[PDB]
């Protein structure tokens, strides 16, 4: 057989659907694996030039427990304990009664980088950096948020 | 002969039960719909009244 | 304490991308053909 | 007596009344089919028809279909038939004005002067059927609407 | 009749078969076409506990050996006859009392059912009333019994 | 009587007849969700 199993439980409804689809245009000869020849040459076809032999490299980790339901169960390894960005929406909204990503940058970094949890201003730097600043020098905290669950873009080739 | 006259059996039973079981429960939601009608019918009735 | 406890911890999975190194195209997959019917669901209610 | 389309149509209106049980026959209940089924002749049928007027036991009122039968015969020798000449008349000898401006209070006073009566939900019907209005019709709208079935 | 069922479920909307198709892909994890003492047991374990009695040898005896995709296909099409989806059911529902509220009362329920049509035991009826989620002081609930009885709702969940 | 006697007594027979056949229904709704959302998106633009 394959063998391949383990607990299941569902993570988030709205989004097995959309992973469906995913393993199913990814997967044109419908193998349910994972290959380098069905995906690197399926890159290619929108994608530059993913020739690197990272994609071997992360074939790799481990020895064939690749199927379509353990995809599930990776990402569902990896994380945990996910709330919706509205309701994050309000937990960010909680302290600044303006609640319209006007969250001054001073306020952010006085409260968060310092008061509660004692650690470096590195681990702020790349939400400074990478995702943009709102007008003034503000946290746009609706983007932001919005940038947390679906809205990060990086090259899409 | 004798399979497909018993095609035609269940073809045609299955076809006639659902047409008229169709039909007779459609002039029920006739008889319906023309009773919500006569509702608003009244309903102008007595906004008339 | 409720901000903090799932904020970084998703920022830390930011410092993994697990999911970047199979999808860095990830939002090209997304934006294939559901994210017209997102777009719309959203314009409705919204405009609703 | 006809071909056995009738008695299909008996047999029918006995799988029809089959209320506490299909073979038992209630004469209410006869009498309700046989009516329906086109024969007006009821009120006074009882007694022609019974030979007895025992009318005690409503639960067990005994009748068969097999004499049902004959029993539909002797009854469609249409015994009287009127026609709506003479209904004309009396209820115009009934009417006032000669057009029915108000008829609606009178007509039940009549029905309840009448000694063999029977039903008010009937009376309080009959505004179906074109008689709406305040007794606006001179009653030859419903003598048309009775007289059509 | 015969009740053979020699067309592949012909008589019936197709809609059911791409979902039928759906669930013989989602089984089939070794998806070759054909159910497998491999395939139930672990694809009925993904919701369930790994159960101890035999019944998926209890479907490939039903149907001899593995089953093909047309034979799971005609062996639902056996089990599907002399119904319609839930619109009928609701129209007549509407019907039969004027006001639709659905206020279907215990004796009400019971004299229209058990007593007039095909006659039939009520006792064999109070399955109907011991199993299905009446509404209290008699009055009994239509649109989720119809629910219930097409596939929109179920009473419980494993 | 004819209609719906008929129906109950075809649910209830099979209410399990086949009671575990019937209880791996539970992926159609799974299944269902794209053509149920692609309709009510249709009901809706039309309601707007
Ligand atoms: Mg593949
Ligand atoms: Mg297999």
């Amino acid at each position: 057989q394959r063998a391949t199993s383990n607990v299941f439980a569902m993570f988030d409804q709205s989004q097995i659907q959309e992973f469906k689809e995913a393993f199913n245009m990814i997967d044109q000869n419908r193998d349910g694996f994972i290959d380098k020849e069905d995906l690197h040459d399926m890159l290619a076809s929108m994608g530059k030039n993913p020739t690197d032999e990272y994609l071997e490299g992360m074939m790799s980790e481990a020895p064939g427990p690749i199927n379509f339901t353990m995809f599930l169960t990776m990402f569902g390894e990896k994380l945990n304990g996910t709330d919706p960005e509205d309701v994050i929406r309000n937990a960010f909204a909680c302290f600044d009664e303006e609640a319209s990503g006007f969250i001054h940058e001073d306020h952010l970094r006085e409260l968060l980088t310092t008061m509660g949890d004692r650690f470096t201003d590195e681990e702020v730097d790349e939400m400074y950096r990478e995702a943009p600043i709102d007008k003034k020098g503000n946290f746009n905290y609706v983007e932001f948020t919005r940038i947390l669950k679906h809205g990060a873009k990086d090259k899409d080739d | 002969q004798v399979e497909e006259m018993k095609t035609q059996l269940e073809e045609l039973e299955d076809e006639l039960q659902a047409a008229e079981d169709a039909k007779l429960r459609l002039e029920v939601n006739m008889q319906a719909m023309k009773s919500q009608f006569e509702r608003d019918l009244q309903a102008r009735d007595e906004q008339n009244e | 304490k409720v901000i903090q406890r799932n904020c970084a911890a998703y920022l830390k999975l930011r410092n993994w991308q697990w999911w970047r190194l199979f999808t860095k195209v990830k939002p090209l997959l997304q934006v294939t053909r559901q994210e017209e019917e997102m777009q719309a669901k959203d314009e409705e209610l919204q405009r609703t | 007596d006809f071909s056995e389309e009738q008695t299909a149509e008996f047999k029918e209106a006995f799988q029809l009344f089959d209320r506490t049980g299909d073979g038992k026959i209630l004469y209410s209940q006869c009498g309700d089919v046989m009516r329906a089924l086109g024969q007006n002749p009821t009120n006074a049928e009882v007694m022609k028809v019974l030979g007895n007027p025992k009318s005690d036991e409503m639960n067990l009122k005994t009748l068969k279909f097999e004499q049902f039968l004959p029993m539909m015969q002797t009854i469609a020798k249409n015994k009287d038939q009127g026609c709506f000449e003479d209904y004309v008349e009396g209820l115009r000898v009934f009417d006032k004005e000669g057009n029915g401006t108000v008829m609606g209070a009178e007509i039940r006073h009549v029905l309840v002067t009448l000694g063999e009566k029977m039903t008010e939900e009937e009376v309080e019907q009959l505004v179906a059927g074109h008689e709406d209005s305040n007794g606006c019709i001179n009653y030859e709208e419903l003598v048309r609407m009775v007289l059509s079935g």
